[PDB]
Formats: C-alpha cells, sequence, structure tokens
C-alpha cells in the first residue's frame, strides 16, 4: 500500500527556465517511477521510464535522477509544446500502481491588477425561483485568489460555486466567476449584496456591491 | 670535482649494515615469493621488483665496500676513470628501471580495477615475465646517453657517490623530470584504484543490504498467517531484489533474479487470491533458488574485493616510499648548482635514492598476507 | 501502429451496470497485461483494473472490489469491464493501456501506449433545456462587461457565443460546475469597450437566445 | 503583531542599486509602492509587477533606476497559507527618491 507523494503542485515559468519536479514514494522501490505528460482534453504519454531512460520519441529535453528514495524530473529549456500537467506513477508490481497529485507548469507573467465585476440576478431570473449574483474577476494572476459574499454586512459560508478557466492564448490572465444561488425570498428580504476580492497585487481588498 | 680527502676515522659501519638488510629483505622476500610459484599478475610484478634491487645491491655496494681500505675511497680505480664509471652508470639505471616496475604495478591495478573490458581481455601472466627485459631496455637507452660526450659524472664529498652532476647540458633536469612524472602516473593510478575500490564497497553493500532484505522478509512469510502481512513482505523483496540486480558471471548474476522476480509474481499472484499456504510454499522454493545462484556470486565478491585491496595496500605503501625518497632528488635536479654555495640537498638526495631500494623488499616482509587486520582497522 | 480504443462509455443510472471495452490494434493481447485506469475531473489518474491474458490473473482498486469484473477475449483480442452497482463518483474518464510481462524492456516501459478514453457519468437526472439568463451590467458602468448565464441543464456539452460568433474579443468561457440538485451550471463573459448570446446545445437540440440592455 | 521594518533607502541615481531587506519561511513576502512591486512565496519562484519585471529583483535588489520609481516602498506578509492574498501586517514603510 505505498502512497507516492507528489511534493510540486503548481509552478510558474518560462521558456528556457529549468524546472525540477520531486516524487516521493513512501517505501522504498528501486527503479520502479515513471513520470507522465497529459495535455487537457488528451491522453497522457510516458516521457521517462525506469528513472535512467529515455522514452523512444520524447525531446531530450527531460531527464530523470533518482536519490535514495526521491526521484527528480528535470527539463533543461521550457517550450509552449511542454505546457501540460505531469503525473508521477510507481509500478512496482501489477497489482501496486499509484498515482501521485499531479503537476501543471504555468507561464509566468507580470501581475495585474484584477478587473471585479458584479452582475445581479435578471427579472427572468427572479420569474424562475431561484436568484443568482454573479461575482467576476478578469484579467489576475496567479491562479491563488479569494473571493467572500457579504450580505447586509454579514459574510456567508457555502452557497457559492467558483469556477476558474486556464490560460488565455494571448496572455495567461484566467478568468474567476463566483455564482451565489439563493431562493426568492432571501433575494426580497435582504437588501444588498457584495462580493470581495483579496488576491496578490492589491493592496486593499476591493470590494463589488449592488443594492436592490 | 674531485673529493679526495676524508677523515681517516671513518668506519664502514653504515654501509656494511644497509648492504646486509638490502640482501637479507631481497632474499626473504624471493623466498616468500616463491612459495606462492608453483601467484598472480600483481605478484609476479614484486618478483621482479625486488630481483632489480637485488641485482642493483650486488653491482652499486660492493664498489664501495672494497675501497673502504685506503683513506681516499675511490678516485681512480681503473684507467679512463672507470671505477665511477661502472659506479654512476649502475644507479642511474637501477633508478629509472625501478621505478618504472612500480609504475607497471600501478598500471596493472588500473587496467585491471579501472577498466572491466581489461579484465575480460587476455593479459598473458608469462608476458609480465617479459616486462622486465622491456624495462631495462627503456632504461638502457635513456641511462646510455650521459655516457656519451656531453655528459659529466664528478666525485661527492663523501667519495663514494659521483652521480649525475647539475650542468648546462640539460640531462639531469630530464632525468629528473621522467622521475617526478612516473611519480605523478603511479598516484594517479593509485589514486584511480582507491576511488574503484571506494566504489566496489558500496555496491557490495548495497548488495549485501539487498541481501539481507529478502532473507529477514522471508522469515516474516513463514510465520504470516493473514494475507495482508504476505503480500507486503513480498512488497519489499521485489524492489530488493530490482535494486540488487543493478561476463559470464553478470549474465548468470542477471538470470538469477530475473527467475527470482518471476517467483515473487508467483507468491504476490497466489496471495491476492488468498491463498496464504500456497503463497508460503512459494517463498520456500525462493530460497533454494537465491542461495544456487545469487549467494555464489556475493561469495565471490567479497573474497575478489579482499584480494584486490591487499594488493592495493601493497602497492600504496611501496610508493609512498619512493616518493618520500625522490623528492629531494627532483628538488635538487631542478634547482641549480650555483644558486647554492655549498650545497647540502646533493648528498640528501644520493641517500634517499639508495635507501628506498632497501626499504621496498623490507616492506613485503613487513606487510604478510595475513592484512586483515590492515584491511579493515 | 500500437492504439487502444475504448467505448461503451456515456450516461448510466445509479445502481445500474455498464460494460466498456478496449479494443488493441498492432499487437496481440496475449503477450502483454491489459490496465484499465480511471481519473475524475479535477483531479489525477487512479489505477483501477489489471489483468494477464496470459495467466488468466485479475486485480482491481481497494475501492472498487466486489463491484467491477474485468475479461479479456483472446478471440477478438480485446478486453470488457462490467461496472455494477454504480455511485455518484463513478463520473469519470477511463483509459486502457498495456503493459510488458516480466522480464524484458517492455515491462519497465509501463504504459507506453495510452488509449483516447471514454467518459462515463453516473448521475439521477432528466434531461432539460438550457435555462439562459441574461446579466445586465450597472446603470453607472470605459471598459463594461456583459454575461449570459445558462443553468439548469443536464447534458454536460454546452456551447455559448456571442454575435453568432463574430464578437470573440475577450470571451472568457467558464468550465461547468456541478451544483447540488445535480444540473450543471455555466457562465460566459465578453469585456467590451446590439449584442446578442447564442446558446447552442447539441443533445437538448434546444436554441435559446436573449437580448441584453444596460440597467 | 510581527513588526516588520527594512534599512536602507534615501536619494538615489539613475542606474545604481538598492539593496532593501524587510524583516516569513512558510509566509509569502510582498512589496508596495505608494501599487504593487513583487511577491516572494517560497522554491515556488518570485513574481513581479509590469514595470517591476526585469528592472527589481526580489531581499529586493533594486536596479537600474527610473524617476518614476520616486514614492514610498512597503512591506506585507500574507497570512493565508494558500497566497490568497491575505495582507494584514503592514510595514511602516520608508522613503525613497530617484533623482
Ligand atoms: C646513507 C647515508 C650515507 N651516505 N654516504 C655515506 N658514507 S658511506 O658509509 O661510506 C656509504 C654508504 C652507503 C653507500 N651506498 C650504498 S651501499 N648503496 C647501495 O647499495 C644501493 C644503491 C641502489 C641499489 C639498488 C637500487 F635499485 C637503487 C639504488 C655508499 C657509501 S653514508
Amino acid at each position: 500500500d505505498i502512497q507516492m507523494t507528489q511534493s510540486p503542485s503548481s509552478l510558474s515559468a518560462s521558456v528556457g527556465d529549468r524546472v525540477t519536479i520531486t516524487c516521493r514514494a513512501s517505501q522504498s522501490v528501486s527503479s520502479a517511477v515513471a513520470w507522465y505528460q497529459q495535455k487537457p482534453g488528451k491522453a497522457p504519454k510516458l516521457l521517462i521510464y525506469s528513472a535512467s531512460s529515455l522514452y523512444s520519441g520524447v525531446p531530450s529535453r527531460f531527464s530523470g535522477s533518482r536519490s535514495g528514495t526521491d526521484f527528480t524530473l528535470t527539463i533543461s529549456s521550457l517550450q509552449p509544446e511542454d505546457f501540460a500537467t505531469y503525473y508521477c506513477q510507481q509500478y512496482l508490481y501489477y497489482s501496486l500502481v499509484t498515482f501521485g497529485q499531479g503537476t501543471k507548469v504555468e507561464i509566468k507573467r507580470t501581475v495585474a491588477a484584477p478587473s471585479v465585476f458584479i452582475f445581479p440576478p435578471s427579472d427572468s431570473q427572479l420569474k424562475s425561483g431561484t436568484a443568482s449574483v454573479v461575482c467576476l474577476l478578469n484579467n489576475f494572476y496567479p491562479r491563488e485568489a479569494k473571493v467572500q459574499w457579504k450580505v447586509d454586512n454579514a459574510l456567508q459560508s457555502g452557497n457559492s460555486q467558483e469556477s476558474v478557466t486556464e490560460q488565455d492564448s494571448k496572455d495567461s490572465t484566467y478568468s474567476l466567476s463566483s455564482t451565489l444561488t439563493l431562493s426568492k425570498a432571501d433575494y426580497e428580504k435582504h437588501k444588498v449584496y457584495a462580493c470581495e476580492v483579496t488576491h496578490q497585487g492589491l493592496s486593499s481588498p476591493v470590494t463589488k456591491s449592488f443594492n436592490r | 670535482e674531485t673529493r679526495q680527502w676524508l677523515p681517516p676515522g671513518e668506519s664502514p659501519a653504515i654501509s656494511s649494515v644497509m648492504f646486509s638488510a638490502g640482501v637479507l629483505g631481497n632474499l626473504i622476500a624471493l623466498a616468500l615469493l616463491a612459495r606462492r610459484w608453483r601467484l598472480s599478475l600483481f605478484h609476479v610484478l614484486v618478483t621482479e621488483l625486488v630481483f632489480t634491487d637485488l641485482l642493483g645491491t650486488c653491482l652499486i655496494s660492493p664498489v664501495v665496500l672494497a675501497s673502504y681500505a685506503r683513506n681516499q675511497t675511490l678516485v681512480a680505480l681503473a684507467p679512463e676513470s672507470r671505477a665511477c664509471t661502472y659506479f654512476a652508470f649502475a644507479m642511474t639505471f637501477f633508478s629509472l628501471a625501478t621505478m618504472l616496475m612500480l609504475f607497471a604495478m600501478a598500471l596493472e591495478r588500473y587496467l585491471s580495477i579501472g577498466h572491466p573490458y581489461f579484465y575480460q581481455r587476455r593479459v598473458s601472466r608469462s608476458g609480465g615475465l617479459a616486462v622486465l627485459p622491456v624495462i631495462y631496455a627503456v632504461s638502457l637507452l635513456f641511462c646510455s646517453l650521459p655516457l656519451l660526450d656531453y655528459g659529466q659524472y664528478v666525485q661527492y664529498c663523501p667519495g663514494t657517490w659521483c652521480f649525475i652532476r647539475h650542468g648546462r647540458t640539460a640531462y639531469l633536469q630530464l632525468y629528473a623530470t621522467l622521475l617526478l612524472l612516473l611519480i605523478v602516473s603511479v598516484l594517479a593510478c593509485n589514486f584511480s584504484v582507491i576511488l574503484n575500490l571506494i566504489r566496489a564497497r558500496r555496491q557490495l553493500a548495497d548488495l549485501e543490504d539487498n541481501w539481507e532484505t529478502l532473507n529477514d522478509n522471508l522469515k516474516v512469510i513463514e510465520k504470516a498467517d493473514n494475507a495482508a502481512q504476505v503480500k507486503d513482505a513480498l512488497t519489499k523483496m521485489r524492489a530488493a531484489a530490482l535494486d540488487a540486480q543493478k561476463s559470464p558471471e553478470m549474465k548468470d548474476f542477471r538470470h538469477g533474479f530475473d527467475i527470482l522476480v518471476g517467483q515473487i509474481d508467483d507468491a504476490l499472484k497466489l496471495a491476492n487470491e488468498g491463498k496464504v499456504k500456497e503463497a508460503q510454499a512459494a517463498a520456500e522454493q525462493l530460497k533454494t533458488t537465491r542461495n544456487a545462484y545469487i549467494q555464489k556470486y556475493l561469495e565471490r565478491a567479497r573474497s575478489t574485493l579482499a584480494e584486490e585491496t591487499d594488493h592495493l595496500i601493497l602497492l600504496a605503501i611501496m610508493t609512498i616510499t619512493f616518493a618520500v625518497c625522490s623528492l629531494p632528488f627532483t628538488i635538487f635536479a631542478y634547482m641549480n648548482e650555483t644558486s647554492s654555495r655549498k650545497e647540502k640537498w646533493d648528498l640528501q638526495a644520493l641517500r634517499f635514492l639508495s635507501i628506498n631500494s632497501i626499504i621496498d623488499p623490507w616492506v613485503f616482509a613487513i606487510l604478510r598476507p595475513p592484512v586483515l587486520r590492515l584491511m579493515r582497522s | 501502429e500500437v492504439q487502444l480504443v475504448e467505448s461503451g462509455g456515456g450516461l448510466v443510472q445509479p445502481g445500474g451496470s455498464l460494460r466498456l471495452s478496449c479494443a488493441a490494434s498492432g499487437f496481440n493481447v496475449r503477450s502483454f497485461s491489459i490496465h484499465w485506469v480511471r481519473q475524475a475531473p479535477g483531479k489525477g489518474l487512479e489505477w483501477v483494473a489489471y489483468i494477464s491474458s496470459s495467466s488468466g490473473s485479475t486485480s482491481y482498486a481497494d475501492s472498487v472490489k466486489g463491484r467491477f469484473t474485468i475479461s479479456a477475449d483472446t478471440s477478438k483480442n480485446t478486453a470488457y469491464l462490467q461496472m455494477n452497482s454504480l455511485r455518484a463518483e463513478d463520473t469519470a474518464v477511463y483509459y486502457c493501456a498495456r503493459w510488458g510481462y516480466w522480464p524484458g524492456e517492455p515491462w519497465w516501459k509501463a504504459f507506453d501506449y495510452w488509449g483516447q478514453g471514454t467518459l462515463v457519468t453516473v448521475s439521477s437526472a432528466s434531461t432539460k433545456g438550457p435555462s439562459v439568463f441574461p446579466l445586465a451590467p450597472s446603470s453607472k458602468s470605459g471598459t463594461a462587461a456583459l454575461g449570459c448565464l445558462v443553468k439548469d441543464y443536464f447534458p454536460e456539452p454546452v456551447t455559448v457565443s456571442w454575435n453568432s460568433g463574430a464578437l470573440t474579443s475577450g470571451v472568457h468561457t467558464f468550465p461547468a460546475v456541478l451544483q447540488s440538485s445535480g444540473l450543471y451550471s455555466l457562465s460566459s463573459v465578453v469585456t467590451v469597450p446590439t449584442y446578442i448570446c447564442n446558446v447552442n446545445h447539441k443533445p437538448s437540440n434546444t436554441k435559446v437566445d436573449k437580448k441584453v440592455e444596460p440597467k | 503583531q510581527v513588526q516588520l521594518q527594512e534599512s536602507g533607502g534615501g536619494l538615489v541615481q539613475p542606474g545604481g542599486s538598492l539593496r532593501l531587506s524587510c524583516a516569513i519561511s512558510r509566509y509569502a513576502m510582498s512589496w508596495f509602492r505608494q501599487e504593487f512591486v513583487a511577491v516572494a512565496r517560497r522554491g515556488d519562484g518570485a513574481f513581479y509587477a509590469d514595470s517591476v519585471q526585469g528592472r527589481f529583483t526580489v531581499y529586493l535588489q533594486m536596479n537600474s533606476l527610473k524617476p518614476e520609481d520616486t514614492a514610498v516602498y512597503y512591506c506585507a506578509i500574507d497570512s493565508d497559507t494558500f497566497y490568497s492574498g491575505s495582507y494584514d501586517y503592514w510595514g511602516q514603510g520608508t522613503q525613497v527618491t530617484v533623482s
């Protein structure tokens, strides 16, 4: 029951930089450690087998190394075709196969100010019976951010769904959408709504409020 | 430079004991090496090393021993300065050839331990006997140069040494250049073997550690009633087998674990189905297969590493006792004679140059085959 | 060349059964063990099944023991996996792979060829048309943001376009999110310095349009 | 509660250098100009702003200054361990002028 633990979970870099990924095994494994590259919306592909040799077909930019029970995947120079999720796998036995947590390399850029917008429920959405308030975070970086809902100056816990997009082709600026769903009675009884955004790059958390 | 004057109170105490110790060490070394002759590629080189010291001692030493009757040891015993012509040529010949013999010993360990391919390559033991004429042939050509007109021999202060004299002729610089390069070459081979031996010790330690992992977990399977403990013990054994597996013995060593891992997969196959008794039955057959092939390689690995490190200890002590003695001659030759008004490093270089040939046979006499204490200390 | 094609995936009601098939091309299944791996949306990989057609041994994950049954057919050179008593966490993607037997070089080359994989969704709900709700910006609002919110749609794939694909600058489409009721949700926003948002739903065959005006 | 203070500053010339040292391991540090400057989290790397990328390096080693850099530089520590940008321990700040 070996549990593979992958320490690198999120790393941002550009082309030409060196990337180092570490894979840790709960039990000692001689050479049964492999690295796989899975692109979004595509099947994974084996990069390094036995942690020493290179797969027939993959570029020579990837390399593998071993030290005790720690395995290292090294990328000398990044390329626009090498931006995909990386997985560590053990294959000590046919019935003993456990994957890690994954590692998706990102494109680093300059930090910008996120634009925060608020959208109240429309009239048709109110007539439907469920009121959904939307909080939009456009052009922010990195992916790590926080959004909090405040109704009548009272924090809300739960009932909020967050959705984050991927990096755009032009600029690696993610987009975040937070939807808060409630009933018609809760929308009519409460007076004002607001969403507060805390993210790296802002001195003060940016608040966006609406009043019915 | 002819130093005829000598104090009358000169006693042959140092010369006699030195010659006696040298000849006794040479005879003892030859007698002890003859016990092996009925012997390895490294041992046959040691036979020629003590033989060169014995041959030189019988030619260099008796010259000054008989000449101790008169106050002047040796000014001109024979016409045309044949007395020094025989003494200086002998000391120059048996000094470079003896160092070249050490290079053959260092190169042998370098090719055998450093390169596995050269070990598999056939190196005839009788070819080692042909090394002695080759070493004497190369040394004779280089030592024939001072016999010409440009070569000069002068009598030192004690009156018994007439080695090469530093002058405008560029031969003493070249003679020390060969000795200095040989010292670096022998030390480079020793440093390479030491690094190879240290890497060999870690490989044997990891191989022994994987051997202990297999045996320890095997006893757990015999007393494991639950199938979960059987599968856990076989898991560590399978990983240890793949780590241990990483020439006829090399092919058999890989094939030994290839069939061994397959037995682990069969035992793991029965463990998944729930057959605990059947899994323990395959574990008993695993011990017989492992001892048949894997254990044989471990016994040869411990024996080979122990035999080769003993030859390194014999080589390490000899090169140390060649280095400390040859360094005074290296500094003396490079430094100009006009720099020192009363040169004293010259006489010191003469002493160590003769002492090292005497210490070498006694080194083998002290370092006996029971060097297990020196091997692991 | 070596290819592995998966089939049989789709929508399955909870408590039912599903038969997935993996067909290999370029080699024989009797010389390579067949492995089935599962990957959940927004997570990593997880091995779920293994079979060795050379000897007939089978193995499954500890969480799926007693519910999955894997088999291999050498006459058709394929693998069949039967899944009974499915749960809500089974919504994932299944991939098929091969692994060489010990010893040899293909053994160390674990999972050298990965199949395309098929999607499995286990949810107890009925299909519903995409309810499009327009999002209007504030009356006070340089930069402006307009959006159309689509909710209460059962099928996973949905396409949202602005101005029939003409306005594609600053248009960001957010991934679907599973609500508590079991119906996905999706929103799309567009940054502008008429605006019609078109939502074309292929499985439901329902086209809904809305007009967005500033408040 | 944690007191944050950095040494150095004053009047600098264009093209010079300035090594500021704010004063941890598990948390992330950030610099602000009064505008975001740079952030250092771990070995997860560091991020810079628009005009900060290339010129500055984060220990903030300001190099290749421009006449627009003259402003007060602060220091903040992210309380959240998920890099959520929750800054509450704001330092006093030091006055820095360029040319
Ligand atoms: C040592 C301190 C003194 N220095 N001068 C002194 N006055 S002395 O008593 O009259 C005297 C003492 C010793 C010698 N040298 C002898 S005997 N050398 C050799 O046998 C071998 C040489 C050699 C043999 C083989 C070989 F491979 C390499 C070298 C001559 C004169 S003592």
